[PDB]
């Protein structure tokens, strides 16, 4: 894999996830 | 329907009530500007952040 990570990092990963942009040009920031 | 908006209901597209098309609304370039230095007792020179 290109991210150097185990069988169940991955799986982890994978399990936990224009907004973005909309509460950008409010000014707010991350 | 003339405009429309986005999640944050606020202005995204407008139409041009003289060739009937439809324009995408983008606010211009904006951000903030940091600073990063060593002390002013070692020297003067700095770099900016934006
Ligand atoms: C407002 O009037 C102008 C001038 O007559 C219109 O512009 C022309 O509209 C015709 C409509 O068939 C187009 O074929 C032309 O190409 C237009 N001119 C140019 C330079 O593009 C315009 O459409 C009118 N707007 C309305 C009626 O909403």
């Amino acid at each position: 894999k290109p991210s150097k990570r185990s069988p169940i990092e991955d799986l982890l990963f994978n399990k936990v996830t224009d907004l973005i942009c909309a509460q950008k040009f409010k000014g707010l920031t991350v | 329907q003339q405009f429309g908006r986005d999640i944050a209901d606020t202005t995204d597209a407008v139409r041009d009530p003289q060739t009937l098309e439809i324009l995408d609304i983008t606010p211009c370039s904006f951000g903030g500007v940091s600073v990063i230095t060593p002390g002013t007792n070692t020297s003067n020179q700095v770099a900016v952040l934006y």
